[PDB]
């Protein structure tokens, strides 16, 4: 049921927002893939949706690119956060383990 | 390139009409590939029976001299032991032939009544003096085609490919969807600013060819138009329909149109979302039954629609599929007269 | 044509126990899929026809769900007649399609 | 553009419940629900959707039978219900919905959450 | 008063494209066919391309078939025209004109927007 | 590729009908062509005016109240100081309009009468209560093509091949020969185990086409069967044959068919072999000829058959040698309604 | 290559008539390029509304009994408080389908009167008991091309070339000029001794084709021809004609035609002088007009020819140009009944 | 595509004098001919149509002449605002064609 996964864990770099976070796509999603940052104490936050455009709200040095498979989003806002992927390709909706970071 | 049939995957009711409100089927088909990134999405189109209008489902008293609505209503009532109408979701106006030129706009507020083209008789509506069409909704899920930010089209569930251009922006019951110029309304807010929708309703131009749509392809689209409207003039002329005049009604192309019949010589529409038949044996598996919906369709008098009877032996005649096996039957060309639905 | 994917191929369990088999459609088969069940050297019998209804005297055991793209075989209690191959098959389009096949086999120790 | 939700909630295993989720701000009427659930440590599954215009709900197939969608329509709140043991249930469990469009599966605005068990 | 004001002319390179809009106000804009007319400098003038009074029926001069297109927005009272291709010799004043309700000619003409193709 | 036109060779005799016992022709010929060794023999074929069916001409008599048919014999004894019928040699089942779904199985043993589809009125064989099929014969010669010992077909005096494809055995006054799916009866018991002949006579569908017979050939086939199915709608909606609708059900091809007249505004059918003209000159020779048979075919009162006709000046019009002309006439467009030929 | 419409350059006057006057178009137009040498000239044709014939604009006056031609002038003069004639200019005799078999040869000499088809009615002229087809002429100038000595045909004011091929001398008021086989009479005698025009009139056969002028053409001449015909029979068998049927009577070539209309459900006709139409925005510049010699034609009650009709919008809808653009309105579509012309 | 002819190309004459400008077709245009005055950057104006009608707010100097292949334009007056670029064109046959244009000048010593 296109299983998405990911590395749950990555290092923190600080202030030097460079990090790279990848989300597998076990079938084909095309571009349906949104990213989701859920701080500890806070409701999750949409950050990227069809995975390479931005929602309302959403920092400027946010970006993501990525299509069938890839699905690689890199971090550039503290907002040290675990981040989820799921696919708005087909039901039923999947989402990622979450790379804590 | 036609399929070589076009059944109904999902039919409508059957509303009586007259040969005037017959119409020749939009056989065009647009693509509008140039978008390739999918997403899926949920949303509410407009149940089948309810996209072309919404009835009223009235009727007309008859007195001669002016009657007030309440011996009618006890006649109404007494009768039994119709005539429908059309609004517009727009300005919600009354559409109907008895009406004179139709738009009968005050049936709340205005008035609570409207007559006829002919003076002395009425019409009244068999429900209260209001507009329900709320309750006319059926959930969906698509896969959406939006290129960078603007929605091409979409995939339904029977996969066929509905193209958001030339939609137009309309409300049903406060969701503000689109309706699609191949008939449908989706629930859709993706339309940034696109023109609020013209009350002009289906009968409008559909353009879609002007774009230059590879001549050659509308060669055959007014080839079959012509076909359609010979078939149309005749049934107008003759005031008669047979079976395989009927049979050229038809949408030649999957997608939403009007499917029509003859009941007891009366003629029938529905709505009918059309789906490509590549073999005949897709809807005729067995001696008498013809597949629609998944299942052996009901015949009345041995009539389905769109031309299709059943034959003195028991078998199903397709008037497509009859003449492509050089089989020529009477009951396909016995034309009946339909009497005038509106007299008055 | 259209391919009717059938997961997991092979599927191992135990007398008495539910048997989960998945169809999944290369795009929407509406709510047309069948369910045939084949033994060696014996006719195949259609268990499930529609996605749901039970064909006559089938087992109240066999169950079929889902619409659309993802179907669902399940056997609520695998008796020892029931582990042999199990097909299913789509006609929203033609030609009629059949999917992979999948067999159920008991396990043991 | 809200949702409110009790955020915490305490029963013992083998009892129904039901939650809810009361909202503002978009008539309600328009947009799906799309119930989901935060398991704690596993990430999020999708537990399934409704339609608050006409009640129509679609469910994942994993979950499905576990728990039922409503929806009153009356107050601009949706309620879910499981039958089923509250083991292996326990979870924080979210109801958000898209604003892109009105039925689009990416969710913009969330839930506050609350927790089971 | 008729007044036709069209916009949109400037150096373009070769090969590129530029549209042309012109403003029409002072008359029923829904009801006239509108022509695009240019005049090469040191020439005559030539005409360009026709728009039906619904937008419907477009026609486009030999020598501008297949790179033009003509459009209107009746809505908008505003006529278009999509200039794709460029050629060095499509540098011209172009008019938009109002065609005369029952004549072949054009009654009412713009001031005229240059269109200069060269790199 | 069609001849430019086909002229009955043998015209049998003028038989009137209505509107609905009007057909399109078969303009499919079969080749068949596998084998090569020819052999002569001498056969019966059916006459011509026999090959469709065999008629009783009988009458209509009108008491109401139900008669004897003593008075009515009496009465028609005294009116001529009719209403024909078919009989299937298969059963000897008398076929008729006015009888209720035909098969009048009853004429000798079962009853001396059946009565029409109304009630009141009765119809009575104007011959005695028996059939008589055995002088209907003639006879012929012929070059068989048996390939090894299963016979293909055979090339009649007419220099037609008639392929025994699809032959039904059928049996006359004791001559069991085969009846070809183009329609002719040919006395020969070559067939070893063909399957004895359905009662469904040449109503059923003649198939030669699922043979998948040069799909390119099927294309003007059905086309063809698509005018001539309009000509024939439009004749049963309008209830009235013109000429030139009357010139679109002729045979296309070489063969056995029927050919179709207005004598009186009464409809006219007749057993025909119709063969291939080549030029115009063939059947045209001279100002006011037309060639059937070796001999100036007579008109009355200025039609021949076909939608032939005599012009005003004299000339001899034939809708299709008009039509590639380019010369049009009011007189091959002008429609006489055919009264109803079986009221009771 | 017809053009996608012809429109009249010049149009006569409107002449009632009945659904059995109505003609296929002549689609054909010879080229006869043989002679490159051009010579201009002067010459008076025939007016437009004179091409066809001259009208007499009588009246037909019902006592029954024999009236006495006095009683029925002074009724005539106190009714208006018609009946039109042909004459053929070769012999003075005049043409009505009231006439028996037309061919009233004695107006003025003969006799003062002739009767009707009908023995009790009787026909008189409003004009005394003479023909006056003197002042029907109008001045124009061409471009002859007559080769070595004997001419070819000329090119007129329009631009079309009109071949003296096959024409035939006819005088007209003392001028012996040629009658075209397109139609048109042409004050020339270059002509030596080509043969004196039959009596026939345009009737006759126009043959031109019997040259056999590339086949490959005759084969579209024929199919228009063939749906001209279709149009034709539809319209005298229904006794009916719509808009969409009217315009197949459109002459598909520039030259001399006719052209119909329908006025307060009369069936009328004027001679035409058809010109090639390239685009759409020739013929309808703005919204409600239509282009016919250099003006916004005037309709009356919205219809004005050839099928062309105001719509309900209050646009032009060309039958031609709306299956073009695959655009259906049913007032294209709505048969009128015809009264007959000349029930007497 | 008809080539309306227009001659002379250059026309130098003095205020107060009759011009005459002559457009000559290739083949026969009937009436349908149209003059348009404009002067250096301004909107062409529309003076005679149909070969002799004037149009609306046109000063009654301007006259139309001619039919059929041969055409004239004639100022009774030569004002000195009428000293531009006189253009010819037809509508007899699609498309519309212009003429090359006539330059009226003021003549000097």
């Amino acid at each position: 049921d296109i299983v998405m996964t990911q590395s749950h864990k990555f290092m923190s770099t600080s202030i030097g927002d460079r990090v790279s976070i990848t989300c597998k796509a076990s079938q084909d999603v095309s571009t349906a893939v949104a990213w989701y940052r859920q701080k500890p104490g806070q409701s999750p936050k949409l950050l990227i949706y069809s995975a390479s455009y931005r929602s309302t709200g959403v920092p400027d040095r946010f970006t993501g690119s990525g299509s069938g498979t890839d699905f690689t989003f890199t971090i550039s806002s503290e907002d040290l956060a675990v981040f989820y992927c799921q696919q708005h390709y087909s039901a039923p909706l999947t989402f990622g383990a979450g790379t804590k970071l | 390139k036609f399929p070589i049939y076009t059944i109904p995957d999902k039919l409508g009711p059957w509303s009586p009409i007259d040969i005037h409100h017959l119409s020749c089927p939009n056989n065009l088909v647009v693509e509008d590939e140039g978008c390739t990134n999918l997403s899926g999405f949920s949303y509410m189109e407009l149940k089948v029976g309810y996209i072309s209008a919404i009835k009223m489902n009235g009727f007309t008293c008859t007195g001669h001299f002016r009657p007030t609505p309440d011996a009618c209503r006890a006649a109404y009532n007494w009768k039994m032991a119709p005539s429908v109408a059309d609004l517009d979701p727009y300005d919600r106006s009354l559409h109907s032939p008895v009406f004179p030129g139709g738009n009968c706009s005050g049936v709340a507020v205005s008035s609570t009544y409207c007559s006829t083209n002919h003076d002395y008789t009425i019409w009244m509506p068999e429900n209260p003096r209001l507009g329900m069409s709320c309750d006319i909704f059926t959930n969906s899920r698509g896969k959406r085609a939006s290129k960078g930010s603007e929605t091409c089209g979409f995939v339904d569930e029977r996969g066929l490919y509905k193209s958001l251009k030339g939609a137009c922006k309309l409300k049903l019951c406060g969701v503000l969807g689109l309706r699609l110029m191949d008939g449908t309304w989706v629930a859709m807010q993706t339309s940034n600013e696109t023109k609020w929708c013209p009350p002009g309703q289906l009968v409008n131009l559909h353009d879609f060819r002007s774009d230059e749509i590879e001549p050659l392809v509308v060669e055959e689209l007014v080839k079959k138009r012509e076909e359609c409207l010979d078939a149309l003039e005749s049934i107008m002329t003759t005031k008669s329909v047979s079976f395989r005049r009927l049979s050229h009604l038809r949408k030649l192309v999957p997608g939403f149109g009007k499917a029509y019949t003859i009941f007891n010589k009366t003629l029938m529409e529905a709505d009918a979302h059309y789906k490509s038949v590549r073999t005949w044996n897709e809807i005729i598996p067995s001696k008498g039954c013809l597949r629609v919906g998944g299942r052996c369709h009901p015949h009345v008098n041995g009539v389905f629609f769109n031309g299709i009877i059943l034959g003195p032996d028991g078998n199903v005649l397709i008037p497509e599929m009859q003449s492509s096996l050089l089989q020529q039957h009477m009951e396909l060309l016995v034309s009946s007269v339909i009497p005038l639905m509106h007299p008055l | 044509e259209i391919v009717l994917t059938q997961s997991p191929a092979t599927l191992s369990l135990s007398p008495g126990e539910r048997a989960t088999l998945s169809c999944r459609a290369s795009q929407s088969v509406s709510s047309y899929l069948a369910w045939y069940q084949q033994k060696p050297g014996q006719a195949p019998r259609l268990l499930i026809y529609d996605a749901s209804n039970r064909a006559t005297g089938i087992p109240a055991r066999f169950s079929g769900s889902g619409s659309g793209t993802d179907f669902t075989l399940t056997i609520s209690s695998l008796e020892p007649e029931d582990f042999a191959v199990y097909s299913c098959q789509q006609r929203n389009n033609w030609p009629p399609t059949f999917g992979g096949g999948t067999k159920v086999e008991i396990k043991r120790a | 553009v809200q949702l409110q939700q009790p955020g915490a909630e305490l029963l013992k295993p083998g009892t129904s419940m039901k939650l809810s989720c009361k909202a503002s701000g978009y008539t309600f009427s328009n947009y799906w629900m799309h119930w989901v659930k935060l398991r704690p440590g596993q990430g999020f599954e999708w537990i399934g959707e409704i339609n608050p215009f006409n009640g129509g709900t679609n469910f994942n197939e994993k979950f499905k039978s576990k728990a039922t969608l409503t929806v009153d329509r009356s107050s601009s709140t949706a309620y879910m219900q499981l039958s089923s043991v509250t083991s292996e249930d326990s979870a924080v469990y979210y109801c958000t919905i898209p604003l892109s469009d009105y039925g689009d599966w990416f969710f913009a605005v969330w839930g506050a959450g609350t927790t089971v068990t | 008063e008729v007044q036709l004001v069209e916009s949109g002319g400037g150096v373009v390179q070769p090969g590129r494209s530029l549209r042309l809009s012109c403003a029409a106000s002072g008359f029923t804009f829904s009801t006239y066919a509108m022509h695009w007319v240019r005049q090469a400098p040191g020439k005559g003038l030539e005409w360009v391309a026709v728009v039906s009074y619904d937008g419907r029926t477009k026609d486009y001069a030999d020598s501008v078939k297949g790179r033009f297109t003509i459009s209107r927005d009746n809505s908008k009272n505003t006529l278009y025209l999509q200039m794709n291709s460029l050629r060095t010799e499509d540098t011209a004043v172009y008019f938009c004109a109002r065609e005369r309700f029952s004549g072949a000619y054009f009654d009412y003409w713009g001031q005229g927007t240059l269109v200069t193709v060269s790199s």
